[PDB]
């Protein structure tokens, strides 16, 4: 199907505790494949998926160089934004950035992304045209003018339409046995009496990849969106994910309830019920 | 592959 | 301005007494990123616990997976202890087997 590559940068100041830390991680879909941490004894871009290990030393040296440069540039950027918001030198602050590209099944660019945040709030984003910026406030307007003078949008459009798509296609091929393999969930329904009046039906999905999944409870065929408790999808640690959905049903009415599971790994969507 | 290092904010 | 961590405590595979497994504590939805996470066996901090590299969701909140290999029994209790700037006291969340 469709695929994505995303990089996630976190830069954190910590006054009185050294210079700001810079971390970068890269993902293809829901698979992390590289990391960098400026706090490491010897900071290097490092592999986190087997299929990236085959890249040569020039690859690792170049990505390390970019990340070491970024460590310094984000320290400057944190100093700049502290000034733009008239903030004291005593507080800790965070800049985050996420960027990358989505491609269709034919490998063609669906869209590109580049968004930055300051202390968890939207700060500046590259618009979908890959040519203009949306600045959140008058501080971000300063960054926008700097980036316009540096022709940043033009350079990101070149990256997003070129290298980002080309490297994503290379990774998808080199890791095809995992990145292009959808593992369906293992499913079951459990029954948890609450009282003599009510019980909990919990529909489980385990071992699936990628994380995208739809779990829903129906009562007599009608969706129970407002009444269904959905837990946040969680990583199992072996690349796969887990999720459950729960609904409180009147005792004796359990057969009116069906759990519906949609996932890319499944031959067809599943309908499940409690089987006492 | 990372994007090249860009301009400070 | 700050967001407090959600916490889930669970095993990688279905839990079987005497069979090796992985104990997970997944912390998510928090901001800023500094956070303290320990896994406890009957109240005592487990050593050599590992964790994932810092990343974040579309809404900018951070998430991390802390994990270690373990073998469950019926006597041993497991839990996750989380401290964050949003928390007055550390929060302990027990592993509810097959929650
Ligand atoms: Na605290």
């Amino acid at each position: 199907g469709s695929h994505s590559m995303r990089y996630f940068y976190t830069a954190m100041s910590r006054p009185g505790r050294g210079e700001p830390r810079f971390i970068a991680v890269g993902y293809v879909d829901d698979t992390q494949f590289v990391r960098f941490d400026s706090d490491a004894a010897s900071p290097r871009m490092a592999p986190r998926a087997p299929w990236i290990e085959q890249e040569g030393p020039e690859y690792w040296d170049r990505n390390t160089q970019i990340s070491k440069t970024n460590t310094q540039t984000y320290r400057e950027s944190l100093r700049n934004l502290r000034g733009y918001y008239n903030q004291s030198e005593a507080g800790s602050h965070i800049i985050q950035r996420m960027y990358g590209c989505d491609v269709g099944p034919d490998g063609r660019l669906l869209r590109g992304y580049d968004q930055s945040a300051y202390d968890g709030k939207d700060y500046i984003a590259l618009n979908e045209d890959l040519s203009s910026w949306t600045a959140a406030d008058t501080a971000a307007q300063i960054t926008q003018r700097k980036w316009e003078a540096a022709r940043e949008a033009e350079q990101l459009r070149a990256y997003l339409e070129g290298l980002c798509v080309e490297w994503l296609r290379r990774y998808l091929e080199n890791g095809k046995e995992t990145l292009q393999r959808a593992d369906p969930p293992k499913t079951h329904v459990t029954h948890h009496p609450i009282s003599d009046h009510e019980a909990t039906l919990r529909c489980w999905a385990l071992g699936f990849y990628p994380a995208e999944i739809t779990l829903t409870w129906q009562r007599d065929g009608e969706d129970q969106t407002q009444d269904t408790e959905l837990v946040e999808t969680r990583p199992a640690g072996d690349r796969t994910f887990q999720k459950w959905a729960a609904v409180v049903v009147p005792s004796g009415e359990e057969q009116r309830y069906t759990c519906h599971v949609q996932h890319e790994g499944l031959p067809k969507p599943l309908t499940l019920r409690w089987e006492p | 592959h990372l994007a090249s290092s860009g301009h400070s904010l | 301005i700050q967001r407090t961590p959600k916490i889930q405590v669970y095993s990688r595979h279905p839990a079987e007494n005497g069979k090796s497994n992985f104990l997970n504590c997944y912390v998510s939805g928090f901001h800023p990123s500094d956070i303290e996470v320990d896994l406890l066996k009957n109240g005592e901090r487990i050593e050599k616990v590992e964790h994932s590299d810092l990343s974040f969701s579309k809404d900018w909140s951070f998430y991390l997976l802390y994990y270690t290999e373990f073998t469950p029994t019926e006597k041993d209790e497991y839990a996750c202890r989380v401290n964050h700037v949003t928390l007055s006291q550390p929060k302990i969340v027990k592993w509810d087997r097959d929650m």
